[PDB]
């Protein structure tokens, strides 16, 4: 809208941003993250993963 | 004169500048309960109006005689008052303390004849004016001190209220903060009539709902009837058997 800047997803966190200079809508994302896993062998076996 | 209609479902403005999208969001803040008692002021050629935390007004003349208002506590010398005067270039915002006028009104275009002098006058404010088969809508309430005017401009149909949905738009802000208890609204003067409505706001509690470009379509006005509870307790506007 005209009037509006701010953006806001389903419940709580702003997903969209007006640039305050020129009239552009841009998104914003979190960075990356996630778990990280090892997979191997039995030490009896190997040593490498 | 005095008389009494309903408001139908009238009186919905933007709580706020966030974008949504295709969303259902419930708030909880001060609007104008659906289908209550609006006084029509029709033909009054010549009252008091107190003011609340909310008041409403809607016209569709096109006389012109309708503008500006005027807010304050005691509207004497003794107290400072804040008046506001929309004419066709711009608009007047001044606090100051004067005994005004025998009555106050636009000498047609002498803005002397409502106040008759002035006191410390440090602020001054200069807008563009709110003016730019139709009707118009206005709100005016003060909170902490900010006041805050929205307005929305549409064709009506004849002369009387007509029903349908429409949403209004934020225009204006300004954080003067004064001790404001009573309003009256300014004509400017032979003899004729006017016509305007006068609503009260409460805090209640909606159910807007927001298209997928982020306009306000419908909404729910919750404790007014069982089904109206329902969907608000459901955050739905559509409910199945059961
Ligand atoms: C307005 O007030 C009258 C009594 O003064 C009442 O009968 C009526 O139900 C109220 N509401 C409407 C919409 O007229
Ligand atoms: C504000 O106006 C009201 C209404 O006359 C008055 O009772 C009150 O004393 C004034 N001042 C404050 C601080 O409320
Ligand atoms: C209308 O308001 C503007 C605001 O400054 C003022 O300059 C102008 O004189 C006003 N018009 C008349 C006819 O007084
Ligand atoms: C003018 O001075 C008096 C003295 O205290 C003050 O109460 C009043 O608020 C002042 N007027 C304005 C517009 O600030
Ligand atoms: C919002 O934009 C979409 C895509 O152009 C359009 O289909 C829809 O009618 C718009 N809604 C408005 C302007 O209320």
């Amino acid at each position: 809208l005209p009037f509006q800047q701010f953006g806001r997803d389903i419940v709580d966190t702003t997903d969209a941003v007006r640039d305050p200079q020129t009239l552009e809508i841009l998104d914003i994302t979190p960075c990356s993250f996630g778990g990280v896993s090892v997979i191997t062998p039995g030490t009896n076996t190997s040593n490498q993963v | 004169t005095q008389s009494y209609t309903n408001s139908f479902t009238r009186g919905v403005y933007y709580p706020d500048k966030v974008f949504r999208s295709s969303v259902l969001h419930l708030t909880q803040d001060l609007f104008l309960p659906f289908f209550s008692n609006v006084t029509w002021f029709h033909a009054i050629s010549g009252p008091v109006l107190p003011f609340n935390d909310g008041v409403y007004f809607a016209s569709t003349e096109k006389s012109n005689i309708i503008r500006g208002w005027i807010f304050g506590t005691t509207l004497d010398s003794k107290t400072q008052s804040l008046l506001i005067v929309n004419n066709a270039t711009n608009v007047f915002i001044k606090v100051c303390e004067f005994q005004f006028c025998n009555d106050p009104f636009l000498d047609v275009e002498s803005e002397s004849g409502v106040y008759s002098s002035a006191n410390n006058c440090t602020f001054e404010y200069v807008s563009q004016p709110f003016l730019m088969k139709n009707l118009r809508e206005f709100v005016f309430k003060n909170i902490d001190g900010y006041f805050k005017i929205y307005s929305k401009h549409t064709p009506i149909i004849g002369r009387d209220f007509p029903q349908g949905f429409s949403a209004l738009e934020p225009l204006v802000d300004l954080p003067i903060g004064i001790n404001i208890t009573r309003f009256q609204t300014l004509l400017a003067l032979t003899a004729g009539a006017a016509d305007y409505y006068v609503g009260y706001l409460q805090p209640r509690t909606f159910l807007l709902k927001y298209n997928e470009n982020g306009t306000i379509t419908d909404a729910v006005d919750c404790a007014l009837d069982p089904l109206s509870e329902t969907k608000c307790t459901l955050k739905s506007f559509t409910v199945e058997k059961g």
